């Protein structure tokens, strides 16, 4: 059921140990074009909030060290903030394409 | 048959990583090497110069090096002539070409023993084992003559002779010279003729850990020193 | 505020000579 | 009054380089590795200097002229050791990089991972000419061995291999001119590594989280400057203990025979930095099929870059994919045995397994991996 | 599916004249640099120097 | 023969170790096998190499003390 | 690209102190230790059984090419 | 309450050049005191083994 694969989603989040460093999937995202494009496309707020914990997880890692057990991101929390942008980029970027196909 | 027979871990007194040689083993088995090895084997890249300073003495290497005839030229007229050896020339060739000495041994080739404890498997404890390991062949292992059964030689039928027994030779220290005495004597011997640079390496090994573990807390506690900035910085956000 | 900014507490890497606020610096310095 | 570090030419380019660059201020010690390659090739490039110095490359003299070295020059014995341990030093470093370059998703830098795949050919090439050099009987049989594998292709691998040979067989002309390409091709790695250095500083260096560093940088110098001389210190220590206490464990006994072209050897191995490749073209049973495996298990480096299906740069959060990174390495170890035990039962079927694996993980599974990872972590 | 359209299909059909041409220049040159037999003992005039 | 060999002691006594006397067990086995039957192709230098193992074994680890 | 324009940040301090008055080794055992073992506990499980599969295959490999060098009492008949 | 540490600074670790030659002068002295205390330990671990302990039975 979906209880059983939000269970087990929960498990792999914890397995990826991106929530120790405070991080998000947005923020673990790979910058290629399209997601260097969505950062530009944030707001301000948001761009300053991902770059800190950017910094953030840079500093920990450079510790070899991750946040107490309290500070974690949670599975339930992890703000999806960079996919409607970067569905908009994807959708022009295919829409270019297609102009150019055809 | 196919298989090999591993020589077992013997403890020399140069087993550890700060042990030298004993240098009357050393004497011992050039002794041994000399009176009784140097009839067939060759050992051209070790010489009395390279004998003297580690087991004897430079008039007792002269005394030694001129007791053997070497071949020399030419002279004025060009002929090959004998003259006595010197410190600067190698241990004598007993045969001048390899088809000689396969001639003059049944077919097979005695090698080199300058290179041939680090050049076997297991060294010098291959080279004990091999000495000392000379026994009656099996049931069912039929030996032509000229080969003897050999356990430790790969295809257990080796071209050698058992070289040395008890009493084979007389050492000048009083000695016993019994197989298992001797037999460790040149296997020093020819340990020390495959690396002549054992005790040196083995000082400066000494050395260098003495020094690194010297260098290695400090240059670490440099290096956390410098990174201490980092290590320690404090970052905090303060959006309006 | 700017001046809400504190620096926070390093008394966790801090060496001993200096470890005391009300102590005064330039006599551990040399020893530093 | 100007400021002559950013202001002279040669300065500001060395200033630029390695004293005011913008280095992640998180990179492990994973990173250390590039700057011991670069500290390897400099020692390579004075031991190997010296042992010129003291070497003649003629096929009647080089056995006696590395036993000469050895035991007359003073402290030759510690340059040729240090040679010897330092190329398996340079091998262990090589490994190590191309590592850290897949672990951490360092392959997207696709020209500066393509001149390091060219690098790495030029060194593995290197290494071998040089362990024909000493004239021993393996660097004779071993350069029999790769010669006749060359030799494989059809109707160019036969005058290739006696245009290599420069006659019929590893001969006088084949030991010369070995050692002149032994000697110049350090050279050109060399300047290969200033296009390698030159294109990582265009594009960057990368951090272990995969991430954008830019945000905490830090000067290359003293931080870096301080973590590689600590590097290096380690480095000398392993690679010193082992010219110091065990030089011939990682060396070969049977090249410390003269080169006997009637008498084979028991059992012919090369390096041990060439026994996966090894292993697997004894496990492919083709000539011309084994000596194809080896160049595209050594191509597929340079076709990595290609094979990145994920999201996320680095492995730091993708624990399938780290799983199968370590199955990968576990079965490169496993190569590297199998190159070491001869061609018997059960090596053959362990051999071909191996191979097989190794390619079915570096092609297919990592991908097919970072797509369920993806779709686990609801990307599409 | 980036190279796969109409407008990619008849750019690849006019580069499919010079790509030839390139091809028939490298082969060309490829038989003149080795002095490949299997090709060059079939033209008249450079059949003599063979003999 | 008046110089008795601490070789060939510690070799008698690694006999006497018991691991070393069921390996003379199959030696004499495989002797008898093989020596009571003709037109065969068997020897017993497996047996022979196992006895030897453990017999060399022996005296690698109580041999050198006995020397000088 | 130079070390004065690479990115954008904006409300963020940064605290430092003097390496000539903080520690170098500040107390390297009583916390380093855990950091260690917890460091070993989140990466033990994606390293290990493929280095133990590596044992488990090369003892089993060296076993049967002993028990293939060993000779087949079958020839008898 | 002046330290050794605080002593060395003030009179030897403050100015490059005599920084340098303190470190000069101390890698002399120290070449000295390392190579003989290495080489006795060398010599106990290895005694009645080498040429210079057994020179004596050999030599006049
Ligand atoms: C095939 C690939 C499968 C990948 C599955 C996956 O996502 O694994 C991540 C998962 C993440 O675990 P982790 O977060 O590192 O756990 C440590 C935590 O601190 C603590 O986390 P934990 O205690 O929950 O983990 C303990 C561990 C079970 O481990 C133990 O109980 C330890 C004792 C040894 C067994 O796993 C479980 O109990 C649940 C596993 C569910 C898997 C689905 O890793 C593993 O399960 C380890 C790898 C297992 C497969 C190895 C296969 C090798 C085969 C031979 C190759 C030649
Ligand atoms: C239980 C085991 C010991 C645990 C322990 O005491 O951990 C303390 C401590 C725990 O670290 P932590 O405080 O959690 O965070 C790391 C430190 O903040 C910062 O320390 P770190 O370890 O990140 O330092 C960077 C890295 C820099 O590493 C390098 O530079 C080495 C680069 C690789 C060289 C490879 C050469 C070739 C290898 C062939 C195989 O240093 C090391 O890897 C340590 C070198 C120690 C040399 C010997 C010192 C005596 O670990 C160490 O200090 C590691 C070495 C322990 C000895
Ligand atoms: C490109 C591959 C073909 C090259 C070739 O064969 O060139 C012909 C020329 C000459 O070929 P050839 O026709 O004189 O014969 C040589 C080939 N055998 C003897 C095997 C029939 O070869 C070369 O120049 C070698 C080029 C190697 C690359
Ligand atoms: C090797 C032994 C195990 C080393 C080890 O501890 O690896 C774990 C380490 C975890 O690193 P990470 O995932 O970044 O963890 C972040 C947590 N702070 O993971 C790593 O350090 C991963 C990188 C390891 C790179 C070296 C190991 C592989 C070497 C061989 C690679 C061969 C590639 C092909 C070459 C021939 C072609
Ligand atoms: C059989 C029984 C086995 C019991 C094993 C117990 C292992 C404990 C390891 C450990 O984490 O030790 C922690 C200890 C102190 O560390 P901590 O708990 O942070 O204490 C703060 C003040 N020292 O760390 C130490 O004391 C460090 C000791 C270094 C030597
Ligand atoms: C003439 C009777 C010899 C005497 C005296 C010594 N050796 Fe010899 N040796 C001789 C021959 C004809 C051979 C070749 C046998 C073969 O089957 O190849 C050898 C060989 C060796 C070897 C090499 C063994 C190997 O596996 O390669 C060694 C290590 C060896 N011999 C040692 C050795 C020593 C130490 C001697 C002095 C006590 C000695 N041999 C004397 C011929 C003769
Ligand atoms: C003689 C050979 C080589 C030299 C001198 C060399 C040099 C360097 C140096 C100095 C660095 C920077 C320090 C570091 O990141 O470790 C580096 C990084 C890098 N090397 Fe190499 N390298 C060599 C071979 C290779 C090989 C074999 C590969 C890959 C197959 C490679 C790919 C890379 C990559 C991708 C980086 C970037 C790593 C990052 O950005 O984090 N190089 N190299
Ligand atoms: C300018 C650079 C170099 C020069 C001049 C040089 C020169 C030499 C010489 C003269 C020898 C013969 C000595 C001997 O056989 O021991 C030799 C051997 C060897 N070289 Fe180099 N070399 C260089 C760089 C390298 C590099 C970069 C590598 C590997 C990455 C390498 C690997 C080897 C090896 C493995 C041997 C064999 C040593 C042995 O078998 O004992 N060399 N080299």
């Amino acid at each position: 059921s979906s209880k059983w694969l939000d269970g087990f989603r929960k498990w792999y989040y914890n397995a990826a140990g991106f929530n120790k460093l405070g991080l998000m999937r947005d923020d673990t995202l790979h910058e290629t074009e399209d997601v260097k494009e969505a950062i530009r496309r944030l707001p301000e707020d948001l761009y300053n909030d991902r770059m800190f914990r950017i910094k953030r997880a840079l500093d920990l890692t450079m510790r070899h060290q991750i946040l107490p057990k309290d500070q974690w991101t949670k599975y339930e929390e992890d703000k999806f903030y960079l996919e409607p942008y970067l569905k908009e980029v994807i959708r022009e970027r295919k829409e270019r394409e297609e102009w150019a196909k055809k | 048959s196919d298989l090999e027979l591993h020589p077992p871990s013997y403890p020399w007194s140069h087993r550890g990583l700060l042990s030298s040689l004993d240098h009357t083993s050393i004497r011992r088995g050039f002794q041994v090497y000399k009176q009784v090895c140097s009839s067939c084997h060759s050992m051209d890249y070790v010489a009395y110069r390279h004998l003297v300073g580690v087991c004897y003495t430079e008039e007792e290497a002269k005394a030694l090096a001129e007791e053997v005839e070497v071949q020399d030229g030419p002279n004025d007229d060009g002929e090959m002539f004998m003259r006595p050896g010197k410190l600067s020339d190698y241990f004598p060739k007993p045969y001048p070409n390899p088809e000689a000495a396969r001639a003059a041994n049944n077919g097979a080739l005695p090698p080199d023993l300058s290179y041939i404890v680090r050049a076997r498997h297991g060294g010098e404890d291959y080279v004990f084992s091999l000495l000392t390991g000379y026994c009656e062949p099996p049931t069912g292992v039929s030996l032509r003559e000229g080969l003897y059964f050999n356990p430790y030689f790969p295809g257990q039928a080796i071209g050698m002779a058992p070289p040395i027994y008890t009493e084979v030779l007389e050492y000048d220290d009083g000695t016993p010279a019994t197989m298992s005495q001797v037999a460790k004597d040149v296997a020093t011997f020819l340990r020390w003729a495959s690396e002549p640079e054992h005790d040196h390496r083995k000082r400066m090994g000494l050395k260098m850990l003495l020094m690194m573990g010297l260098l290695l807390p400090l240059t670490y506690a440099m290096k956390r020193h410098k990174w201490s900035v980092l290590k320690s910085r404090k970052l905090a956000y303060r959006p309006p | 505020s700017h001046t809400d900014v504190k620096v926070p507490d390093f008394s966790d890497y801090r060496r001993a000579e200096v470890l005391d606020s009300t102590k005064s610096s330039k006599e551990s310095s040399e020893a530093r | 009054m100007t400021n002559m570090r950013k202001t002279h030419p040669l300065f500001k380019i060395i200033n630029h380089s390695f004293i005011d660059l913008p280095a992640p201020s998180n990179i492990s010690s994973w990173w250390n590795f590039g700057s011991l390659l670069g500290v390897c090739l400099m020692v390579q490039i004075i031991t190997g200097l010296f042992l010129a110095m003291h070497y003649t490359s003629d096929t009647m003299t080089a056995f006696s002229s590395v036993t000469h070295i050895c035991r007359d020059v003073n402290y030759g014995w510690l340059i040729r050791y240090m040679h010897a341990n330092g190329a398996s030093m340079f091998f262990i470093c090589l490994f190590l990089h191309v590592g850290r370059g897949l672990y951490y998703g360092s392959y997207t830098f696709m020209e500066t991972w393509n001149i390091g795949v060219l690098l790495l050919f030029a060194v593995m090439a290197t290494a071998f000419m040089g362990y024909v050099l000493p004239w021993g009987q393996m660097s004779f049989w071993g350069a029999t061995v790769i010669t006749n594998l060359l030799s494989a292709i059809p109707y160019i691998g036969t005058t290739l291999v006696e245009w290599i040979w420069g006659g019929f067989s590893v001969d006088k002309a084949t030991l010369t001119r070995f050692f002149a390409f032994h000697f110049i091709l350090p050279f050109i790695i060399a300047a290969l590594a200033i296009v390698h250095l030159l294109f990582l500083h265009e594009t960057g260096s990368n951090n272990p989280t995969g991430l954008n560093s830019d945000a905490d940088k830090i000067p290359f110098h003293p931080y870096y400057t301080i973590k590689d001389i600590l590097g290096i210190l380690i480095m000398f220590l392993i690679l010193m203990t082992l010219v110091l206490f065990f030089p011939d464990m990682l060396g070969d006994p049977d090249n410390y025979m003269p080169a006997n072209p009637l008498n084979t050897p028991p059992h012919i191995k090369p390096e041990w930095y060439f026994l996966f490749a090894y292993a697997i073209l004894r496990s492919i049973p083709n000539k011309l099929g084994g000596v194809l495996a080896l160049i595209l298990s050594i191509l597929i480096l340079a076709l990595m870059p290609f094979l990145h299906t994920s999201k996320q740069r680095s492995l730091m959060f993708r624990p399938i994919t780290q799983i199968l990174y370590w199955i990968l390495v576990a079965n490169l170890l496993i190569l590297t045995w199998i190159g070491g035990q001869p061609v018997e039962h059960p090596f053959i079927i362990i051999g071909q397994l191996a191979s097989i694996s190794y390619f079915s993980i570096i092609l297919i599974l990592m991908p097919i991996s970072g797509i369920i990872e993806d779709k686990m972590l609801k990307l599409y | 599916s980036r190279f796969l359209g109409p407008r990619y299909r008849e750019l690849a059909r006019n580069w499919i004249p010079t790509a030839g041409m390139w091809g028939t220049v490298g082969a060309v040159g490829l038989v003149w640099a080795t002095d490949w037999r299997l090709i060059l003992d079939w033209v008249p005039y450079i059949n003599g120097k063979f003999k | 023969e008046e110089l008795v060999d601490p070789l060939t002691t510690v070799r008698e006594h690694c006999e006497q170790l018991e691991k070393c006397v069921k390996a003379r067990e199959r030696l004499e086995l495989c002797d008898n096998r093989v020596s009571s039957r003709s037109q065969t192709e068997e020897d017993c230098t497996e047996e022979l190499f196992d006895f030897l193992h453990a017999r060399d074994h022996c005296v690698a680890h109580k041999l050198f003390k006995n020397l000088k | 690209r130079e070390f004065g324009n690479l990115a954008r940040i904006r409300h963020v301090i940064s605290y430092s102190l003097s390496p000539f008055e903080q520690r170098a080794f500040p107390s390297y055992f009583s916390k380093g230790i855990p950091n260690v073992l917890r460091r070993t506990r989140e990466r033990i499980l994606r390293v290990a059984p493929p280095f133990v599969v590596v044992y488990l295959i090369y003892t089993w490999g060296n076993q049967e090419f002993e028990q293939s060098k060993r000779k087949n009492p079958a020839m008898y008949e | 309450s002046p330290t050794i540490p605080s002593r060395l600074y003030s009179l030897l670790f403050r100015r490059t050049s005599t920084f340098a030659l303190t470190i000069a002068v101390g890698a002399l002295f120290f070449e000295r005191a390392f190579d003989q205390g290495a080489d006795a330990i060398y010599e106990h671990i290895n005694e009645g083994k080498l040429w210079k302990h057994i020179k004596h039975k050999y030599e006049n």
